[PDB]
């Protein structure tokens, strides 16, 4: 019969049309309700501010109690982000709850872009180079945002 | 929101109202609960304070 999984996600779905989505956009692709588009601002504490990133997520049939699929569209130079789009976010795994809504993972990619961790790299080469060579890290993100994301 | 559970959106009964399974106050359905902690991929835990299930 009815999915409890295709419930919850029209629940939050409601919840991000009456509240306003200030520095983000989000919304099923097409009729499908587990294949969304979302859309982010880079923040302005971060060296992505002033480049809009696209991401693809797919929910799972067993939501919410499993993390939904989310990657990342637009080429992004983050030490937890790697060239096919997918994020090392700890909320995303191992540390998942039935209660993180698509609006907090959203904002916590945010508040990941503003603070990597470099201690628990996706690309090691980034990584190294954040450690090491702060200001080169910092002006490549930049060019990767006014090039790709703007 | 309220006489809702947050994770499957089912109407609260009167039996899972009256239902504390963790001391931080946060109520699932009876349901929800025995999914979490049953499920093998499942951690088994409260989705708030991830205080384990007793
Ligand atoms: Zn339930
Ligand atoms: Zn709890």
């Amino acid at each position: 019969t009815g999915m409890s999984s295709s419930k919850r996600i029209a629940k939050e779905l409601s919840d991000l049309e009456r509240d306003p989505p200030t520095s983000c956009s989000a919304g099923p692709v097409g009729d499908d309700l587990y294949h969304w588009q979302a859309s982010i601002m880079g923040p302005a504490d971060s060296p992505y501010a002033g480049g809009v990133f696209f991401l693809s997520i797919h929910f799972p049939t067993d939501y919410p109690f499993k993390p939904p699929k989310i990657s990342f569209t637009t080429k992004i130079y983050h030490p937890n982000i790697n060239a096919n789009g997918n994020i090392c976010l700890d909320i995303l795994k191992d540390q998942w709850s039935p209660a993180l809504t698509l609006s907090k993972v959203l904002l916590s990619i945010c508040s990941l872009l503003t603070d990597a961790n470099p201690d628990d790299p996706l690309v090691p080469e980034i990584a190294h180079i954040y450690k090491t060579d702060r200001p080169k890290y910092e002006a490549t993100a930049r060019e990767w945002t006014k090039k790709y994301a703007v | 929101m309220e006489d809702y559970c947050p994770l499957c959106i089912e109407p609260m009964d009167i039996t899972d109202k009256n239902f504390f399974p963790c001391p931080c106050g946060y109520q699932i359905c009876q349901f929800c609960y025995n999914n979490i902690r049953q499920n093998p991929e499942l951690n088994g835990r409260c989705p708030a304070c991830r205080r384990k299930y007793d």
